[PDB]
């Protein structure tokens, strides 16, 4: 966890999307003390690494800055949320809400798919793909 | 991650900067009164008061980045 | 008058209470709106023991004017009682409500 | 004592009091909320005295 940095202010937050102008900026908006919340921070902190070149990873809460928990609509303990070039990304996991993601990814490698699929669409100004596994039934 | 280092905003809201899109206090008190009338540090921490009695120079000379696979 | 007052302070002006404590609403509410708005039981609960309420007193209202009958405002009172599933709407919120609807059903098997 | 009101006393105060949102009736709202979970208690004493059905 203290591998991956923290976002301390919503301006910290919107600065952060804006200077990363050539790969994803991914923030898991929740807080420390939940259960789904920390095992989210650890999977994406062994990932990282890995994909330092396409996409960058910070951590928000949503206690420390509540700005942000109306207009995204922030509810559960936490929502991975991808960003392009200031452009809110979109992605179908299956699960019926096509806006963030909700559910615990379950495999290093799965994760890192979704993250490569994302950019890659992405990159193409494409506003939607899709998930190649498709959790409706997970979550 | 420069940003991270600096710490000022101009007093600005977040969603507008970046271009954001959506997708008698006393009585009651009163009142109120008339109404009213982990795990894991247990574990550790009995280690970590343990600790305290190292040294400084043993502190420095700690061997560093040992990799043995 | 309680139970509106409280809605004013959201500000939800469309949303309207009428007098029998039906909750209409003029338009749909957008996704902010929608958050706001989301309540506990109690207020879907409290608004239908108020109609409970007033389902009753109602019935010795009519009966004061004479609509109500010493025998049609009794048999309305069982009615009501027997009826409270089919006239509030309560266990959509609560479904272990459901432990009152079969009280009333039985109930209304043995009278 | 707490001598009570006649009758009419009550009937006129609620008469007044009559709009919901009220500027002045502000000390009542931070103590109107306050005094919020007394109602369920006078719905029950309203019931269990409903008139039985052979008294007008």
């Amino acid at each position: 966890s203290y591998m991956l940095p923290h976002l301390h202010n919503g301006w910290q937050v919107d600065q952060a999307i804006l200077s990363e102008e050539d790969r994803v900026v991914v923030i898991r908006f929740g807080h420390d003390w939940d259960p789904t919340c920390m095992k989210m921070d650890e999977v994406l902190y062994s990932i990282a690494e890995k994909v330092k070149n396409f996409a960058v990873i910070y951590l928000v809460d949503i206690t420390e800055v509540p700005d942000f928990n109306k207009m995204y609509e922030l509810y559960d303990p936490c929502t991975v949320m991808f960003f392009f070039r200031n452009k809110h990304i979109m992605i179908d996991l299956g699960t019926g809400n096509n806006n963030k993601i909700n559910w615990a990814m379950e495999d290093k490698q799965e994760m890192v798919d979704i993250i490569e699929t994302v950019y890659r669409g992405a990159r193409k100004g494409r506003g939607l793909v899709v998930s190649p596994k498709d959790y409706s039934t997970k979550y | 991650k420069p940003f991270l280092g600096m710490p000022a905003p101009l007093g600005y809201v977040p969603g507008l900067g970046r271009g954001a899109t959506g997708f008698l206090d006393k009585r009651m008190d009163e009142r109120r009164k008339e109404r009213r009338e982990p795990k894991i540090q247990q574990q550790f921490s009995d280690l970590k008061r343990k600790l305290a009695e190292v040294t400084e120079e043993e502190w420095l000379s700690i061997p560093e980045v040992g990799d043995a696979r | 008058n309680m139970l509106n007052l409280l809605i004013h302070r959201k500000n939800l002006n469309y949303l309207h209470l009428d007098y029998n404590f039906n909750l209409k609403p003029v338009k749909t509410l957008t996704t902010k709106e929608r958050k706001k708005s989301r309540f506990g039981n109690a207020f879907h609960l409290c608004r239908e023991v108020l109609r409970l309420t007033k389902l009753v007193v109602d019935s010795h209202v009519q009966y004061r004017l004479g609509n109500v009958d010493a025998f049609q405002l009794a048999d309305g009172l069982q009615y009501i009682f027997a009826h409270v599933g089919q006239l509030t709407g309560m266990y959509r919120y609560k479904y272990k409500l459901m432990r009152q609807i079969r009280m009333c059903k039985d109930l209304k098997h043995l009278i | 004592q707490k001598e009570d009101m006649p009758p009419e006393h009550v009937r006129k105060i609620i008469r007044d009091h009559g709009d919901m949102t009220n500027r002045k009736f502000r000390h009542d709202k931070r103590v109107y909320l306050g005094a919020l979970k007394y109602m369920p208690h006078a719905v029950l004493k309203l019931l269990e005295n409903m008139p039985m059905p052979w008294e007008q």
